[PDB]
RNA sequence: ACUGAACUCCUCACACCCAAUUGGACCAAUCUAUCACCCUAUAGAAGAACUAAUGUUAGUAUAAGUAACAUGAAAACAUUCU
């Protein structure tokens, strides 16, 4: 029975979790994008948005420094947690990182996604896109919408 | 606990060929719009995501060769400048990535 | 070996007369000696079976399985020459009429057990076999109705004579 | 057995003995041998029967090859379009001859299992039974428990 | 009877498309560019007046064959099953494009010329129906409509719901036949030929010849039946998924004669609407 | 192909949709507010035999009750959610003992439901709703299906029996399925810690139907019988049940009177079809009491 | 009264239902003499016939696609991290 467990059991244990989890969050800080398996990004997901607001707690701040000394192996990213990522997400309140569903690993056939920090330099993934608004669909019912506003 | 009798092969065909054995048919498959090539509903088109991987990969290799060793992470962000571009006033007080080929269309 | 499903592509008919239905297009391709197991090929070469050419491609595009790639590579070969060298009006209107697995010359090695007895390993390969043939796939035979039943059980009492009688 | 071989009814050809009895056996082919111990038989068979049985039948064409053969035959043809092959490899003029004789009294139907020892196509003269023969008519033609 | 009137307009239309095909240079070839974002550069080498944008969906996927419903030829529109007539640059338009209008105008159109046949068929003998005319109403107004003349005994005469949901039935078993789309374009003389009987129809053809510089029109066949059309249609009847038959409404200045509204509402099986969203575009269309 | 709701949906359709779904869900609800200003069904006094419908709740979960007498008791909590009647049948017509109450219970996505179900909440009125539970009930307690029901259909004092899907354990061995003593840790006892022993007996070369083995444990139904209510409150429409209830909490229970002998005809002072909140004859307050029951507000019980 | 066998009768036929053992009539294939010449004849010979030896060798099944086995992470694949 495992009704309410929320964290997978991953790595060699509750450490290794920790350690796994704290290397591709570090490889997100460095990089801005992230291929792995599929159940290790979600996990990881978690811990990237909490970063994101420990690092808008400020960089003087002990217990947030403390923090980002954790979770940040290489030293240098610590910096640019609390000069860039973290001003960069001051307008919003959450939502900082995206996550897709990539096609399967060609060795293992393993379920894969990338993950990235929003509003990254890089060249934009290819988007899920909702149907446009000039479908015949999204017309009928566009006519309904007008109908409906006349009628008030 | 070994098999007291040979399993015939009538008995074996009725059940590897049960239906719970056999591939599923999948009804996700869609064109995608971009490229033409098939892709898995929720899943990001193969095609589109290895052209993306690959300007990635080009971009993060002049990313290094700007840097130039590890523990070289900059303070300031970034911004990716192809030929005939010059910096805005948003572009000011940014890295400037150099790139020797055009803008992509679906880049913007 | 025996190697016949490769002489059966060079089969020539007869020119058609005026007043005959168009013969459809037959085409005949396979892989020797695929690394990969007969039995687990089958599942695959059963999927497609009465597929079309494009719903077929889709479909072993997004399986999982290793053999998979293996039958989308010898189908779009068999679509090109199909078109190249068959006559074939387009590369799509062809649908899978057959689609085999084989067994394959095996090789046998040692499989070392946890004393001094050991076991005999074989090392599997396969042959896919296809025949594509030129037109739209033939819709699934419908499942059978309860008036087609009911038919079939009255022509049962309509069929029955006395038995052991002048 | 008779699950594992096919089955038929007591037929005829086209009502043979109806309304003039015809004999089934047409055609009568017989390979000798001049030089061959197989074929003895058969050649004493062709020196003094064949031309009296001949005489005896003369709807039936009787063919004679002589020709180099390790096995003597003879194939039978019936108006059906049956055909026999009877080997009459070291057989006795006796054995021949009887052979020969059966061949011209058999029809063309296979020799298989007939299923009833009888046929007819007129079985019935007063009626074939149904449930309501033996069984009295009412007045009204009233259903058990019926008002009207 | 219209019997012998269908009979009658189905052998002018097969006449007509034999004269049009034996006039055909002995199969001569044109060079097709295709223009796409998907598949670039294509070249379909093609007969002149016998091969269809169909047959070059055909040379390239089962998916152009399923997912296309009009081809854009020299940046116009053009049906499927419509043959080519030279060298030109195509492409192909689906339901799913970000400008999909035209391929709206064609679905509205196609839906309007199949309640048309439906309607007509639906009557009893003794009385009379005429069709007037399929007004080029946008999608945004929610019912594609028909105009139609019923005879003087009818007049009295308000469809109940039952009667709305036959034509419903009739309809469904319109798209159960899955019959293509068929198209012609003649000279005027022609069409007035084989719309003879119909004052309504005579009138239109008359207007759509001279707003061409030509007398050049173009009609449609599904299924024995034969109308005149404003503009191309979709491939095949099949498309049409969810297909009701909306209201039917008597048209205000009812002075010289009396005019039914016939109104409706369909989708195609690649727009599929939920039961709910469904409802609520019925409940609109009927207005 | 596959389909969902929004999959043809632009941007802006979506939360326009579902505003105007919402909206008539809302409107749909609140239409049937009145049941006895709409015709209703007649009513008829309460008579010995009589059997009422009971309603469907959702368990919010437990909290302590007292007692004047001192004693505490847990208490579950059941909220009534959207509960209407959904289906009359007669006893002829259900080829059955009794007449059936169909009623339905928490309200659920029009876009989730099948066309058949969609179909009949559409000529109900009513949106649809995730489980309907039926009601063995006399004739003269019939009621006209789209009434709502509440929980002050229950009284303080009153008896009832509480269903609902226990609480699914999975795939379970024996000492937690059937608490089988198991086998001793040490002493030997190679790979017998947990084991079922033996199944059966030698003689029999087979075991025996219904034999307590590993298994699916969970995730069935289950009765409650004999449960008090203790309280009452009207505003948010909370039943106070003694002791535990099956299953998880924000679960759907089948709420209905006792069935037990004891408790056979103390229906007299209940209402008979239900509550009528319109009738509107003596109001009821926020919160109704057990004599024995400890209100909040009182002053601290001393024990004379 | 009737049913009821391989008993008895009936139409035709007849060597044609015991272990070990014993007597007899035939005979597959092969080689040889002499025949024969789309596969045989009369004789003489003999490594002369396999539903069974936990038989020997080889092939392929069953158990079984089972038991079991394998590659720390990201990435510019420079490198860095655990
Ligand atoms: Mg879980
Ligand atoms: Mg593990
Ligand atoms: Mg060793
Ligand atoms: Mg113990
Ligand atoms: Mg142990
Ligand atoms: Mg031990
Ligand atoms: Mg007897
Ligand atoms: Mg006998
Ligand atoms: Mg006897
Ligand atoms: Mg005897
Ligand atoms: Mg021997
Ligand atoms: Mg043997
Ligand atoms: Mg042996
Ligand atoms: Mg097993
Ligand atoms: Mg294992
Ligand atoms: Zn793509």
């Amino acid at each position: 029975i495992s009704h309410g467990r929320v964290f997978r059991r991953m790595g060699l244990g509750p450490e290794s979790r920790i350690h796994l989890l704290r290397n591709l969050l570090t490889g997100l800080v460095r990089h801005e994008r992230i291929e792995a398996p599929w159940a290790r990004v979600d996990e990881m997901r978690g811990y990237a948005e909490k970063l994101i607001d420990y690092g808008k707690l400020g960089d003087t701040n002990e217990r947030a420094m403390r923090m980002a000394d954790f979770w940040l192996t290489e030293k240098d990213l610590i910096p640019k947690l609390f000069q860039v990522l973290a001003p960069r997400y001051k307008d919003q309140t959450g939502g900082y990182t995206r996550m897709l569903q990539i096609p399967n690993r060609s060795l293992d056939r393993a379920k894969m996604a990338v993950i990235e920090y929003k509003g990254n330099c890089l060249p934009p993934l290819p988007l899920p896109r909702r149907d446009s608004h000039l479908t015949l669909l999204n017309q009928l019912l566009q006519g309904l919408r007008q109908d409906l506003r006349q009628s008030q | 606990a070994a098999p007291k009798n040979r399993r015939t092969i009538e008995v074996n065909r009725c059940r590897r060929r049960n239906p719970q054995k056999l591939i599923k048919v999948k009804n996700n498959i869609d064109v995608c719009p971009e490229c033409g090539h098939l892709k898995q509903k929720h899943v990001l088109c193969a095609y589109c995501y290895e052209k993306v991987c690959k300007e990635t990969a080009e971009i993060r290799r002049q990313i290094g060769k700007q840097e130039g060793g590890p523990f070289k992470a900059p303070t300031i962000e970034t911004v990716v400048l192809y030929t005939g571009e010059t910096p805005s006033e948003q572009d000011q007080g940014k890295r400037i990535i150099e790139r020797d080929r055009k803008r992509p269309s679906w880049f913007t | 070996i025996s190697r016949k499903w490769e002489k059966k592509n060079k089969i020539v008919y007869p020119p058609q007369l005026p007043g005959e239905p168009r013969r459809p297009a037959e085409i005949y391709h396979c892989r020797r000696q695929i690394k990969y197991s007969k039995d687990k090929m089958w599942y695959l070469a059963k999927l497609i079976r009465g597929m079309s050419i494009d719903q077929a491609l889709a479909q072993l595009e997004f399986n999982d399985k290793k053999g998979a790639k293996i039958i989308k590579e010898v189908l779009l070969e068999a679509q090109d020459m199909a078109v190249r060298d068959h006559n074939v009006e387009f590369r799509s209107n062809l649908y899978i009429a057959e689609s085999t697995s084989g067994r394959g010359q095996c090789l046998k090695r040692i499989r070392y057990h946890g004393r001094g007895r050991f076991g005999i390993m074989e090392k599997v390969y396969c042959h896919y076999f296809v025949k594509l043939v030129e037109g739209p796939p033939p819709p699934p035979e419908p499942p059978k109705t309860a008036v087609a039943h009911a038919k079939e059980y009255i022509q049962q009492l309509r069929s029955r004579t006395i038995v052991h009688t002048l | 057995t008779a699950r594992g071989t096919p089955s038929r009814f007591l037929a005829s050809v086209l009502h043979n003995g109806l309304g003039r009895y015809v004999q089934q056996l047409q055609r009568l082919s017989f390979s000798v041998s001049r030089d061959g111990a197989s074929s003895r038989g058969a050649r004493e068979f062709v020196e003094r029967e064949v031309i009296d049985f001949a005489r005896r039948n003369p709807g039936v064409v009787i063919y004679v090859n002589s020709r180099p053969c390790c096995v003597p035959r003879v194939v039978a043809e019936y108006l059906n379009g049956a055909v026999r092959e009877e080997s009459i490899h070291c057989k006795s003029v006796e054995e021949i001859s009887t052979l020969v004789q059966k061949l011209a009294d058999q029809s063309g139907l296979d020799v298989i299992r007939i299923r009833k020892p009888f046929h007819t196509d007129n079985p019935s003269i007063q009626g074939q039974w149904h449930p309501f023969t033996n069984k009295p008519t009412t007045f009204r033609g009233l259903r058990p428990r019926e008002v009207q | 009877s219209p019997t012998e009137l269908t009979e009658m307009r189905n052998d002018l239309f097969n006449k007509e498309k034999a004269r049009q095909l034996s006039l055909t240079p002995r199969t001569e070839k044109i060079e097709v560019k295709h223009v796409g974002k998907t598949d670039p550069g294509t070249v379909f080498v093609m007969n002149k007046n016998i091969s269809t944008p169909y047959s070059c969906a055909m040379h390239l996927s089962e998916w152009y064959c399923r997912k296309s419903i009009l081809a854009l030829v020299d940046g116009q529109p053009w049906d499927m099953y419509k043959p080519l007539t030279k060298s030109c640059e195509i492409k192909f338009l689906t339901f799913k494009d970000c400008d999909p209008g035209e391929v709206n105008k064609a679905y509205w159109r196609s839906c309007a010329m199949m309640m048309g046949c439906v309607i007509e068929r639906a009557f009893k003998d003794e009385y009379m129906v005429n069709l007037v005319r399929a007004p080029e109403v946008p999608v945004i107004s929610g019912a594609f409509c028909y105009d139609v003349v019923l005879d003087s005994k009818l007049d009295e005469w308000m469809p109940t719901k039952e009667n709305l949901r036959s034509f419903t039935k009739d309809a469904h078993a319109l798209i159960y036949k899955d019959l293509p789309f068929e198209t012609l374009e003649v000279e005027a003389k022609v069409a007035l030929e084989i719309f003879q009987h119909s004052k309504y129809k005579v009138d239109f053809i008359e207007e759509k010849a001279s707003q061409n510089p030509e007398r050049i029109v173009k009609l449609h066949r599904i299924g024995d039946f034969i109308d005149v059309s404003e503009g191309p249609l979709i491939p095949r009847t099949s498309i049409c998924f969810q297909y009701e038959v909306s209201a039917v409404h008597n048209l205000q200045p009812t002075q010289p004669s009396l005019i039914r509204r016939f109104q409706g509402v369909s989708l195609p099986v690649h727009l599929r609407a939920h039961f709910t969203i469904w409802d609520k575009l019925l409940e609109r269309s009927r207005k | 192909s596959g389909t969902w709701w929004d999959e043809h949906l632009s941007e802006e359709n979506v939360p326009f949709i579902k505003q105007l779904v919402s909206d008539e869900d809302k409107a749909q609800l609140a239409s049937k507010l009145c049941p006895l200003k709409d015709e209703p069904w007649p009513i008829h006094p309460w008579e010995p035999g009589s059997f009422r419908v009971g309603l469907i709740a959702l368990k919010l979960g437990m909290m302590p009750l007292w007692t004047k007498d001192g004693q505490k008791h847990v208490v579950t909590l059941l909220q009534v959610q959207d509960c209407h009647v959904l289906k009359y049948t007669s006893k002829e017509n259900c080829n059955g003992k009794m007449a059936t109450l169909s009623v339905g219970g928490k309200t659920v996505s029009r876009f989730r439901k099948a066309t058949s179900i969609l179909e009949f909440y559409r000529e109900l009125g009513l949106p649809p709703k995730q489980t309907v539970k039926i009601f063995n009930i006399t004739d003269n307690a019939a009621i006209k299906p789209g009434t709502p029901l509440y929980a002050a259909h229950f009284r303080p004092g009153q008896y009832v029996d509480v269903t609902a899907k226990t609480i699914g354990k999975g795939f379970q061995g024996v000492m937690k399925r059937w608490g089988f003593k198991g086998q001793p840790a040490t002493h030997g006892q190679t790979k017998t810690h947990r084991r079922p022993g033996a199944v059966a007996t030698g003689d029999i070369g087979r075991v025996w139907p219904g034999t307590k083995m590993p298994g699916k444990m969970g995730n069935i139904y289950r009765t409650e019988y004999g449960l008090k209510v203790w309280r009452i409150n009207t505003k948010h429409n909370i039943i106070y049940v003694n002791g535990s209830v099956p299953g998880h909490k924000n679960c759907l229970v089948k709420v209905k009177d006792s069935k037990l002998p004891a408790y056979k005809d103390l229906g007299k002072n209940l209402p008979f079809p239900t509550y009528f909140p319109d009738g509107d004859e003596e109001e009821l307050p926020e919160d109704l009491y057990d004599e024995n029951v400890c209100q909040p507000g009182a002053p601290s019980i001393t024990f004379a």
